[PDB]
């Protein structure tokens, strides 16, 4: 009110809102896979000489499924990381598959040195693919030595990119830490470059319900209160409307189950108090609000809770008399200053009660008068007032 | 909330156009104080709650369907009970609705007390003490009122009373049968149903920027766009609330001479009888019965309405001995032998006499 | 000749639920009464043509045991671009987009009772060759209502297909009726079926089934085409789709959709 | 602080917020003045159908039986001094019509 | 036909603003009707020529 004494009555403050408790996170476990795990995981590669290009669209590019490995020593993106891959989706994706020396892990790396690497496999200057390294010596491994593997590609001209070392015997087993056969594995996709078709994996968390939680729902973000719901959603049906096109369901993705959306309790905040001249005492009354929220006379602790129907009320004494209306609040709720004095909130009376001795032959005349001079106020007008606009 | 609903940074934002958002909640208030003051107006006019008699012998009258029934758990009588239930029909982003500051079972002991004291007193309780006299005289004061003579009346209460009860019939018959009557009401609720929802509404709208959602704005961009979008967003939407408030006030402006007229009609109609032509009704008032009905009041206008019209042959004065003789109160009329003075409002022919007429002047003028 | 078809032309919106709520929406829809091309599978005439795709199609037929087996999506069907194939088995369908060489009659075509009194598989040419290919799909194992028993016909196979931002969707509904005559009146709304971020983008589109003296085919089955309309539908208690109505087929239902 | 090319870009925020301030202003101006003149126009009424005679009408110039006003100039509005007649003792009676 | 008249670009750049339009024509529609309500309530007084 910007000033240092208030007069009585109820006056607005600031509003009252219920602040998150904790976050849930909800979808589906996993989805359809890209083939990522034969390129990541398999039995056979494809020759140096013929290393593999193989087109992959129309699928979703699920990271759990081949991160979950372990054996992985460094396997990080610079520009971006696998864990929020979740929510980005791609153009198409390319896998290069091949059986190369343990040592030649690098030499795919861009921006290499060597004329032992572009050989077999050119460099691009803008390669994105993310080197992987891990071991593949079991699996490329041959009792005797394979050397169908070998690196005999020796064109003079120089190689473009993608237009299209023997230092062991064979691939043994018996070759030394550094040397051993490696499966050089890069999942190299470009993005801006081929219609979307490629998305991302999701993450889920535990349930809650009845509270005040902030929901995250298959990329439905919201806040609010989860509670069961008798409603019946159909069976490929997901969120749910009201008229005013605002959502108050949703399916529970893990769950075949219906939840009802309902926003967290809010109301204006509301201060009833005499005049400061009669006394500093004050009630406060939240708006329609269940105090079965407002612990979350500002302070948990409500003293004489009172709940009503224009919300409940702290502070003041629940009077069962009836009294004039002297602080209004609400669904025939006044509040007063009595009497050791405390605010006492009750039910407004509306006068007192007249039972007129109405007849069949009985007639009330008066025998004396008296003249009342009574004020009435009328505004006739208000002030004038132009305005420069410029 | 509504702008801002649940953001930090679109709040921060909002914090720079000043205290547009305090106006609009200051006029908001406004209309809603303005509510309270306008029921109170219209319907506490009642220093004490009358309440009438449990001997319901008035003349004859029966007002059972006007007064409350204490069977039923609100107390409220047959027709309002009628009104009630023939009229018939958000809380996410902001929008609260505050319970009227009377509610609508004292609201109906006001009216209740309002009849009691028109039916036991007459107009006496709007100007005073209230005073009994018997519904009959005071019907006869009605008569006396709109210039019919008390006799009238007296000899045919029986008819008029007939008459009242079978219109009081009519007339709960006609709002059991048809809901067209409410229609102003019903009209008033679906204007304000239907300014929430477009308030509603317009949250879902892009206003030009990226999208809608605060949220995905706010992650999908960095804090410059963000911040750009989330502007645009908020003007869109508070040029969205300054519209609603503006409608809101317009209305609340024309409710408030309607809750005045309101006022007006039971001063003047519900608290004695009035002569102002097709104020209280059509016809001559003779008095009026309020009812409660949701969101506003309903009045009964009791009126008298000539029915037999008769010609005669009239004229304006009457030569006895070189006198013209006028009539002091009524009119000469003849049914083409005899000449007879009656009153102006009902055939009640009489002899002309020195006691019926005043003398002035003489034949020639 | 097209023949009349009233409504028969909405399928859902979207995965909302709404209840009790008259929901209105632009989108492409079948308009109400408009003209749905017919044709009759004769079993040497053979009606099976080759009909534009113009972004979106309405399929209804009253076959039993599959007689139209399924669809082929192209714009080329020359092997020069990925085409989609719908032919489906009892078991399940086999989803698949590849740059496909088509032949010019290319189904399965069992000529049981034909021309021999047999149940015999005369060729194999729903694989014509696979010269190249970018993916395929096979659907769950599933058993529908698509096999021959005829008894009162209540096969009607309403699909509608969509293309739309690299999203191939199909929808349809399995409706029991009793008049074996032409498309009988009622209301029923078709629940999706498949979505598909397939990305292939059709021109054209194909259904897939000399016996001269042979008895004329008995089967039939219906092509419409979509445009883009205002609708407004009405969802009931359970969120299913009562009534609906055109908000540009006359002045009333202008006036209804307003 | 900032060159007139961009410099522009935010006369012209200035410009808008400063506009909308002035429009929402004059708009409350109006309701408050259609508000103000309908109190003026009751207030014409009530003098002339009390100050300048008697009025009928009930609880229009004042409680009880009217029987004059007298006007008295306020700021920016009018105070009238409604005077009336109110019965005071009253005693039962057996009546007949 | 005022803020965006005869334009496919403008129309469909209007439609991001929401039912502000819509709103405007209810408005006035409302005031049109209200003209003929007080003719009809100032003179049609007697139906009774
Ligand atoms: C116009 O109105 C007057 C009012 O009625 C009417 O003149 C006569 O008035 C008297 C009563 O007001 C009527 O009743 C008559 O009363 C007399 C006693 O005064 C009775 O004797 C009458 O009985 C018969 O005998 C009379 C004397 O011989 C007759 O004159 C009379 O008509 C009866 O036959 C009777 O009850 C009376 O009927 C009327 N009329 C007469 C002639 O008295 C006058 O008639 C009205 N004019 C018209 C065209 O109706
Ligand atoms: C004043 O109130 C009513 C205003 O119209 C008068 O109408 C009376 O109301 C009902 C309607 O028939 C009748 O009964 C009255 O109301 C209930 C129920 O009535 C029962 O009895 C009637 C037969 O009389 C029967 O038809 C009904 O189905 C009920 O079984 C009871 O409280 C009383 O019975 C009461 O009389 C009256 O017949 C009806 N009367 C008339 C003239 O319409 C009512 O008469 C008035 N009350 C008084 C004391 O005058
Ligand atoms: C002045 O206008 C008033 C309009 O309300 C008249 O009051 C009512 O008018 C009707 C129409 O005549 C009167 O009906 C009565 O009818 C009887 C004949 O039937 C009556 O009796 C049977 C039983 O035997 C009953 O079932 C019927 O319903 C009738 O009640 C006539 O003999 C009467 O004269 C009279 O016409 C009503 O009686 C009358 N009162 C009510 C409550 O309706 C009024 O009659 C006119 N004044 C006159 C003509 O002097
Ligand atoms: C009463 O008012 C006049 C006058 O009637 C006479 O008035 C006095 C001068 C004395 O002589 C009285 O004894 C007498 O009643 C009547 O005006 C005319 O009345 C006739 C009906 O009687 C009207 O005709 C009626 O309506 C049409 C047109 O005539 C036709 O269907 C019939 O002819 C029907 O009778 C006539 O129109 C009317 N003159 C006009 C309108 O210019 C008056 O009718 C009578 N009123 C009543 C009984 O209600
Ligand atoms: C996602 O991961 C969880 C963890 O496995 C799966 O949750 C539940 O998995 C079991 C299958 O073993 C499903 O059967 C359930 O068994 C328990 C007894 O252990 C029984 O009490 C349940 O009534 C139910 O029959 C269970 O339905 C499933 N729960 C859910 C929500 O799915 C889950 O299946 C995985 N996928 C999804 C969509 O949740
Ligand atoms: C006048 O009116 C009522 C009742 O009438 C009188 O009752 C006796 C006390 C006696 O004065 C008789 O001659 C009258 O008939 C008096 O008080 C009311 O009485 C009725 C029941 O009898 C009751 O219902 C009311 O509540 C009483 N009070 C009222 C109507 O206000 C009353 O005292 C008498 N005197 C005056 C000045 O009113
Ligand atoms: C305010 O909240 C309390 C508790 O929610 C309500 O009391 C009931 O308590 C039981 C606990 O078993 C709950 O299941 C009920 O939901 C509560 N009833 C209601 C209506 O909520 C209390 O009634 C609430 N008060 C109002 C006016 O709603
Ligand atoms: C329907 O019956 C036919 C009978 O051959 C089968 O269809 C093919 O069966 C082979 C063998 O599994 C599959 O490779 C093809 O994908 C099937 N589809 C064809 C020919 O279009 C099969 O028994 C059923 N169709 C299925 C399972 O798709
Ligand atoms: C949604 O559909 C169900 C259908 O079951 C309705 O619930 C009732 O379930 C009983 C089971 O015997 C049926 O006999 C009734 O026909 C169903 N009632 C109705 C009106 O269809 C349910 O009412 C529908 N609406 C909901 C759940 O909100
Ligand atoms: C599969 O790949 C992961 C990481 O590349 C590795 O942990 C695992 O050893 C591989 N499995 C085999 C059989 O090579
Ligand atoms: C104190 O405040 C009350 C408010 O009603 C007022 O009546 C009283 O005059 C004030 N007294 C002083 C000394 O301010
Ligand atoms: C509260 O209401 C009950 C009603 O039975 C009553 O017994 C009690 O006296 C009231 N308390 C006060 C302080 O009036
Ligand atoms: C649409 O179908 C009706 C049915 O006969 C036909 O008369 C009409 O010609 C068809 N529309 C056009 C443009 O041919
Ligand atoms: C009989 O069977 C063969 C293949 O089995 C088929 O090609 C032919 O159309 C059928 N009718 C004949 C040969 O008349
Ligand atoms: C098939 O088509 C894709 C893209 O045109 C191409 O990358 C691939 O090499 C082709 N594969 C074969 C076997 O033709
Ligand atoms: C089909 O062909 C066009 C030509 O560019 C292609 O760009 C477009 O993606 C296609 N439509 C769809 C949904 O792919």
């Amino acid at each position: 009110l910007k000033s240092f004494t208030v007069e009585k009555g109820i006056y607005q403050t600031s509003n009252f809102r219920v602040q998150p408790t904790e976050s849930i996170v909800r979808f589906p476990n996993i989805t359809n896979l890209c083939p990522f795990g034969e390129v990541f995981n398999a039995t056979r590669f494809a020759s140096v000489y013929a290393w593999n290009r193989k087109r992959i669209s129309n699928c979703v590019a699920d990271y759990s499924v081949l991160y979950n490995s372990a054996s992985f020593s460094t396997f990080k993106c610079y520009g971006v990381s696998p864990t929020k891959l979740n929510d980005l989706c791609f153009t198409n994706v390319y896998a290069d598959s091949f059986v190369i020396r343990g040592d030649e892990v690098r030499q795919i790396a861009p921006g290499q040195t060597g004329k032992i690497a572009d050989y077999n496999y050119k460099l691009p200057d803008d390669f994105t693919g993310c080197v992987i390294a891990w071991n593949s010596n079991n699996l490329d491994s041959k009792v005797g030595g394979n050397y169908n593997y070998l690196y005999r590609l020796f064109r003079k001209s120089n190689l473009k990119p993608f237009e299209r070392p023997l230092q062991s015997y064979g691939f043994q087993p018996t070759n030394g830490v550094g040397y051993q056969p490696y499966r050089v594995v890069v999942l190299s996709f470009e993005l801006l470059h081929a219609p979307a078709t490629v998305c991302g994996p999701k993450k889920s968390t535990n349930l809650v319900k009845n509270k005040c939680v902030n929901f995250n729902f298959n990329g439905l973000t919201g806040t609010g209160v989860l509670t069961e719901s008798n409603k019946k959603f159909l069976p490929f049906q997901q969120f749910g409307r009201d008229i005013a096109d605002t959502t108050d369901a949703v399916r529970d993705p893990q769950t075949l189950e219906i939840l009802d959306i309902t926003p967290c309790s809010f109301g204006g905040v509301s201060v009833i108090t005499p005049g400061t001249n009669t006394s500093n005492q004050v009630a406060v009354l939240y708006q329609g609000v269940n105090c079965t929220e407002v612990p979350v006379r500002v302070y948990s602790t409500g003293s004489n809770v009172f709940q009503t129907r224009a919300g409940c009320l702290i502070g003041a004494e629940h009077v069962n008399n009836s009294y004039e209306c002297d602080i209004p609040i609400g669904a025939g709720i006044c509040a007063s200053y009595q009497t050791s004095q405390s605010i006492i909130a009750y039910t407004m009376s509306l006068g007192a009660e007249n039972s007129v001795a109405y007849s069949n032959n009985s007639i009330a005349i008066p025998t004396n008068f008296t003249i009342s001079v009574t004020t009435e106020i009328l505004p006739v007008s208000m002030t004038k007032t132009s305005v420069d606009c410029t | 909330m509504y702008i801002c609903g649940d953001s930090t940074e679109c709040s921060n934002l909002l914090l720079q156009y000043g205290s547009f958002c305090t106006q609009l909640n200051r006029a908001l208030t406004g209309i809603a104080v303005e509510q309270d003051k306008n029921t109170q107006e219209v319907f506490a006019q009642v220093k004490q709650i009358y309440k009438t008699p449990p001997i319901k012998d008035f003349g004859g009258f029966n007002f059972s369907q006007i007064l409350p029934d204490p069977s039923k758990p609100s107390k409220r009588s047959f027709i309002e009970d009628l009104l009630f239930n023939k009229v018939t029909l958000q809380k996410f982003n902001g929008l609260t609705v505050l319970p009227p500051l009377l509610t609508d079972e004292m609201i109906a002991q006001y009216t209740s007390a309002l009849l009691a004291g028109t039916i036991t007193s007459g107009w006496t309780f709007g100007a005073g003490a209230a005073l009994q006299i018997p519904f009959a005289m005071q019907m006869a004061y009605r008569f006396n009122g709109i210039g019919v003579t008390q006799n009238v009346l007296y000899e045919n209460q029986k008819l008029i009373a007939n008459q009242f009860n079978s219109a009081i019939g009519k007339i709960q018959d006609s709002l059991s049968s048809t809901a067209s009557a409410l229609g102003k009401l019903q009209d008033v609720v679906n204007q304000n149903a239907q300014a929430l929802n477009t308030l509603v509404k317009q949250l879902s709208s892009n206003f030009g920027a990226i999208s809608s959602v605060l949220n995905d704005i706010l992650s999908r961009l960095d804090p410059p766009e963000a911040e750009v979008q989330i502007d645009r967003l908020i003007t869109g939407r508070l040029q969205s609330l300054q519209t609603y408030v503006t409608q809101q006030l317009i209305r609340a402006a024309e409710i408030r001479a309607s809750a005045n007229l309101a006022a007006t009609k039971m001063s003047e109609c519900v608290l004695g009888q009035s002569k102002r032509v097709d104020f209280c009704g059509k016809g001559y008032h003779l008095m009026s019965f309020p009812q409660s009905a949701p969101h506003g009041v309903v009045f009964l206008h009791v009126t008298y309405v000539p029915a037999q019209e008769k010609n005669f042959t009239t004229a304006p004065a009457i030569c006895h001995d070189g006198k013209a003789h006028f009539p002091r109160e009524g009119v000469f009329v003849s049914n083409g032998t005899h000449w007879f003075v009656t009153q102006r409002n009902f055939y009640e022919p009489q002899i002309i006499t020195t006691d019926n007429t005043f003398v002035s002047g003489n034949c020639d003028v | 000749a097209y023949t009349n078809s009233f409504t028969r032309g909405v399928y859902y919106p979207d995965k909302v639920f709404r209840s009790s709520v008259l929901h209105s929406t632009q989108d492409l829809f079948l308009p109400f009464f408009s003209n749905v091309t017919w044709f009759h599978a004769i079993h040497k005439r053979f009606d099976n043509p080759v009909l534009p795709f113009n972004d979106g199609v309405y399929f209804a037929s009253t076959e039993k045991s599959n007689i139209i087996r399924g669809w082929i999506f192209g714009t080329t069907l020359d092997s020069k671009t990925q085409s989609l194939l719908i032919v489906n088995n009892a078991t399940n369908v086999v989803i698949k987009v590849c740059e496909f060489q088509f032949c010019n009659d290319p189904f399965l075509g069992v000529y049981y009772h034909k021309n021999n009194k047999s149940w015999m598989e005369s060729e194999f040419r729903v694989y014509s060759s696979a010269n190249n290919c970018t993916f395929e799909y096979v659907s769950q194992p599933f058993l529908m209502d698509l096999e021959g028993k005829q008894g009162n016909f209540k096969n009607l196979r309403e699909f509608v297909f969509k293309n739309i931002d690299g999203y191939f969707k199909i929808y349809s509904k399995h409706t029991p009726i009793n008049l074996v005559r032409d498309l009988p009146q009622g209301f029923s709304a078709l629940e999706p079926l498949v979505d598909l971020p397939i990305g292939i983008n059709i021109t054209r589109f194909q259904t897939l089934l000399s016996s001269s003296g042979w008895t004329a085919g008995a089967a039939a089955y219906y092509v419409g085409y979509l445009q883009p309309r205002t609708f407004l539908l009405k969802y009931n208690e359970n969120g299913t789709i009562t009534d609906a109505v055109d908000c540009a087929l006359d002045p009333l239902s202008e006036t209804k959709c307003t």
